[PDB]
């Protein structure tokens, strides 16, 4: 229950749950297959 | 037979070949893409260029040798410069863009060495006076010669000092930022795209730079013997996805 | 007027609490969103991403070649470098993965520990990487150390080895802060053969080395860093 | 979910254990990739580890002081304490900074608490109880100039009233004039060749002025002024490498001379254990 | 439920009262099979014997001091009881502790109530109205120095701010390392010759870190804190025989030496009433 | 806001009572529970096993 | 008697907050309204009117 | 809610951006009137200029 | 919810949302069109 | 009701209502028959 009217007012957000580390873990241009040569 | 060894870039009157690749990143992910409507804010419309400056830029070229501390580049500063790039610059009172950077070194099966390179969104430098001195305008806007990390300390100028990646950050952890390295032994060039990353949608290009490019000996080059103890190091950059809105008188900027 | 009665703890502040509040600005209206690339929702996101280890300690002053593992060429059963796994200080401390793991009391999981040779191309060498479970002693030969967990690395054209620290332990997590009921074990490299350099080279060749957390990997109880501290407050 | 599978002895052609680093990704190895493994499962979220639980819990952001005396003959009330302004940062206190400087842009709304507690370190009949008024001074108002000015009358400006001893509460929207506010930003306001370098607007919050509303008794009371912040909401982009010199000014990433070797020696050989 | 069926006169060759008790059983005898019983119903249901309710209510299990004094010339504000720590434990005061090791292995969330009262012993013209901090410090964190350190931040680590004379209250999820707390436990750290035996990190609690947030007044005011613990959530295994001599340490089984017959001694013979 | 008025009781701590508590450590995950043979539920479970009896007393 | 606990911020008066009070006048009837022309009811309506601009500052 | 269209080059009879403020009346002009704009949004309510907010303090 | 009950009692009103400038930037008797000339 | 949101936070656990004796009044391996003979 929201006793205030406006969105600053409520309690903390709740679990992204995203999660998504292939932005930073895996930003190449060319898809790499683990388990395939790195290099071609 | 297509290797991610071998690649070919081409935008707009130019192209790049590498024979010795190690694939290419894209910063976070995205590839550059022009200002959506619905991310507006300024009513202009704003001017795409395109192919007059979307092209690739190759800067002067930098010398690594054993003594070499790293070198570092701001953007859009090192191309305030670079043909009809450089005047929309001074031209317009926003732009936005994104880019291509291709960094490139070349050795033999004898040579070794290692070079970082890296992309640092907004790579905010540090004093080396300490407490809370500025750095200067002009120390920050190198221009084409990007900051030379063994240069001495200058009056006004940032720290150089490469374990702390000018910033109180230690030269370790940097490979969180988008990356790629120059191994002698297995690669001749590093390639990186650099999407448009700010908090506003379109900004200043002379008040503001947002990406600094940093390109860093890691293990030390070493030559074969009796072979010259240096390699040349050259970097060329591309503008991607340009765009200028606010046109009018032309900017003067200090120095 | 409803009855009401208050309990013990009324009053208290929790800074770990969340619950409503006014707002200060009531109607206001924040600047829209525009996109930006590259946003975090987990810690555990980043320490997947894998950073250099100041494996190379031995210097008095930080310098960019304690990141530098040397090899000497011609050396045979030798070892190559040793450290515990305490995670949370050491050589790891610095590193991103240690550098967060210290946010927090807990750990549990599995580490990706990466070698990268950056020797001439015409060279060639094959090393063992082990990782020794927590009740033995760091290994003094590398007899010793081929009987737990290692692979042999064979340097080629594909330039990196990952080696992964399989989770090894009776309790299922151990605290940050090195200790030792909950210890982790040792790793340690020696030559499988040895590293050989082609005609007109000379000198050292040095690896590279990473870490970074496999997806395995789970981290509990937030608390203080020890990594940052301060005696006045900063101004402007 | 399963943290391991099972996984038996391999004889192949197919080695993902081998990388070329060079390429800048971290290919997700896993422990059955190099051993025989046997299943296990997660039993976890990564609940804590959520930005929004890591950003979001109170901080000590600011501690202030001001004091309840007769301010018959005091020229200067801003001086004297009989008030005190603060522009809100979350740069000045350490712990917190280093938090949020893990990321580049950040955006949240703020729950401030506010504790007040009285001193009356020099001999006093009693404790007398004072009201603080926190005023929210937004860039442009009228700022305070006596401790009972025009200014306090605070007609547009939100201000609370609570007791010293008490703690005051309330929240506040992201009040940043861009999408996100900037930890960093390598820019300047203007291409002035002097201007400063680092500090900016796109990280201004507001400011806060202090002061005691009751008049005074025949002792003198020092009020300590104490305000957390908890960000609610977060979002934040580009993860960066953390602090890991000592800071030395709020807004420059400027670290201190001479200052020590941060990675700690070994105490023996690369070869120890 | 039926408490005792009837059962009338039995002559039989089925023996249900000789056994064996060799064997490790108690076998399950009732009134009714050795004496003539008529019907009657339990009316109860052991509710407040469950192990929920047995640890269920709060038991002392901690009293510490500090004091609010003027620090100027102090050279360890730990030593003057200018803040203090508590490692914290259920096996320092007696009562509780019996009560939980009664088995070896409990399960648990913690509820904690804590009071803090004061006292002026000397002089002084009132009373003055102090805050307390209690800063949950778990293991790795930076521990307090002083009494107003950077620590006090607490910007990562829980803290609650209340009132002498006021309570404060907060549950802890069970924060064990292993699937359960040991009570007890026969092993060490390692296998060393020398390191400590039964003391244990399956044990381990956190930590908690007390001091007043008010600067001094001109006389001295002692606050004495007392932590309570209510256990909620329990599960318990393996009861084992209750202690029964005097403890003597933290942690160990050990009991004191020349300690007293714990077996009342007869006035009389085996044969007295 | 709604009107309340407070009982006699209010602000007492009762060592007894049963009430919720804001969780100082929000969101942490708590060791997964493995099986362990010898779970006791009543203290009534344990008081039907029989323990000797000191009944020689006399010493 | 329902339990409660009160929170941080209890007591403050914030000249911000909006909320119900009792009125001193119970039972009371306001005057009618009557028609007026000119009501405003954004300050977003009356600056698009303009206003002239002193200039010539000058004096 | 649009704040600004899009809107090219114009050569036209019709001047928007002539009056009479003579007239007493303030007629509403906008960027797209006078230069080319490109659209834009609003992403705004007003809110916090409403009298009710503006005297409700 | 309202406790009380007068209206008095109740807390701020809600926003117009109402808005429309044209008594005060357009109050001519003759409709002026943008575009068309200003004085015929 | 629970008020707060982690599951630490709830009151008291309620009764078992479990309650068997057997594992330590009756371990024994082959089961044992009361009236039966203890040792056959």
């Amino acid at each position: 229950i929201n006793y205030y009217k406006d969105a600053a007012s409520t309690s903390s957000a709740g679990q992204s749950l995203s999660m998504d580390p292939s932005k930073f873990t895996e930003p190449v241009k060319d898809l790499m297959l683990k388990g395939a040569p790195a290099l071609n | 037979g297509y290797s991610d060894r071998v690649q070919q870039i081409t935008l707009g009157n130019s192209t790049i070949t590498t024979q010795e690749a190690a694939n290419a990143v894209v910063c976070y992910a995205e590839w550059p893409e022009y200002l959506p409507d619905v991310d507006a804010s300024d009513v202009n419309k704003t001017s795409k260029p395109d192919t007059s400056v979307c092209r690739f830029y190759t800067l002067d070229s930098k010398t690594w040798t054993t003594g070499s501390k790293g070198w570092c580049w701001k953007l859009p500063d090192a191309l305030k410069d670079m043909g009809v790039f450089g005047q929309n610059m001074f031209f317009h009172s926003l732009g936005r863009s994104g880019y291509t950077v291709h960094v490139q070194c070349n050795a033999t099966k004898f040579h070794s060495g290692c070079l970082l390179v890296v992309v640092i969104p907004e790579h905010q430098l540090a004093s080396h006076e300490g407490g809370n001195v500025s750095v200067k305008y002009t120390f920050t806007h190198p221009g084409e010669r990007g900051i030379d990390l063994s240069s001495a300390n200058e009056v006004g100028g940032p720290v150089k000092d490469v374990l702390y990646n000018m910033n109180g950050t230690l030269l370790g952890n940097l490979l969180i930022f988008p990356h790629q390295f120059i191994n002698l032994r297995t690669n001749n060039t590093a390639t990186i795209v650099i999407p448009y990353i700010n908090s506003v949608p379109i900004d200043s290009m002379t008040r503001h730079n947002n990406v600094s490019l940093m390109v860093i000996p890691i293990a030390p080059l070493t030559v074969p013997t009796g072979a010259t103890p240096s390699l040349p190091i050259t970097v060329t950059i591309a503008p991607m996805c340009t765009e200028f809105s606010g046109i009018r008188s032309k900017s003067i900027v200090p120095q | 007027g409803l009855p009401t009665t208050t309990l013990p703890g009324s009053g208290q502040f929790l800074t770990t609490d969340d619950r409503q509040s006014p707002s200060a600005l009531p109607n206001y209206e924040p600047t829209p969103r525009i996109h930006i690339p590259g946003k975090v929702h987990n810690l555990l996101e980043i320490i997947q991403v894998d950073t250099l280890i100041p494996m190379n300690n031995t210097h008095t002053k930080d310098e960019v070649n304690s990141y530098l593992i040397p090899l000497n060429a011609n050396r045979q059963n030798e070892q190559v470098f040793g450290t515990n796994l305490f995670i949370g200080d050491g050589v790891f401390k610095t590193t991103l993965l240690g550098e967060i793991v210290q946010y927090y009391t807990h750990w549990s999981g599995s580490l990706r520990f990466s070698l990268m040779y950056t020797g001439p191309a015409l060279s060639s060498a094959k090393l063992i990487l082990a990782y020794t479970p927590p009740g033995a002693r760091g290994p003094q030969d590398r007899r010793e150390a081929m009987l737990g967990t290692h692979v042999v690395w064979d340097i080629g054209l594909q330039s990196t080895i990952v080696m992964t620290i399989p989770w090894t332990s009776g309790v299922q997590f151990r605290y940050t802060d090195p200790d030792t009921y909950t210890s982790a074990g040792f790793l340690s490299c020696w030559y499988q053969t040895s590293l050989i350099l082609p005609p007109e080279t000379t000198g050292q060749v040095y690896l590279l080395s990473f870490i970074s957390a496999c997806p395995d990997f789970k981290l509990r109880l937030m608390k203080d860093t020890q990594t940052i501290s301060q005696t006045v407050a900063l101004t402007e | 979910t399963v943290a391991s599978i099972s996984s038996g002895p391999k004889h192949t052609q197919k080695v993902p254990i081998l990388t070329a680093n060079e390429t800048g990704a971290t290919m997700p190895v896993l422990p059955s990739d190099s051993i025989e493994t046997r299943t296990t499962y997660m039993h976890f979220n990564g609940s804590e580890t959520d930005v929004e639980c890591f950003l979001g819990r109170a901080a000590c952001v600011h501690v202030t002081e001001i004091q309840n005396k007769d301010a018959t003959g005091i020229d200067n009330h801003r001086e004297a304490k009989l008030f005190n302004d603060w522009k809100i940062n979350l740069s000045s206190l350490v712990q917190l900074r280093k938090k949020l400087e893990l990321f580049t842009y950040v955006r949240f709304d703020s729950e401030y608490t506010i504790l007040a507690t009285a001193s009356q370190p020099d001999s006093a009949n009693y404790s007398s109880n004072l009201v603080v008024q926190a005023m929210y001074v937004p860039p442009g108002a009228p700022n305070p100039k006596e401790w009972d000015d025009y200014t306090w009358q605070s007609a547009s400006n939100p201000s609370v009233f609570f007791k010293v001893g008490d703690t005051s509460r309330f929240s506040v929207p992201y009040v940043g004039l861009a999408s996100a506010y900037n930890c960093f930003y390598d820019g300047y306001s203007h291409d002035d060749a002097e201007t400063q370098y680092g500090i900016t607007v796109l990280n201004h919050m507001g400011g806060m002025a202090f002061r005691i509303v009751n008049e005074h008794d025949e002792h003198k009371t020092l009020v300590k002024i104490r305000v957390y912040h908890r960000a609610k909401h977060v979002e934040a982009w580009i993860p960066r490498a953390p602090r890991a010199l000592p800071y030395t000014s709020i807004g420059r990433t400027n670290y201190p001379k001479n200052t020590e070797p941060v990675i700690k020696k070994r105490k023996g050989d690369i070869k120890s254990y």
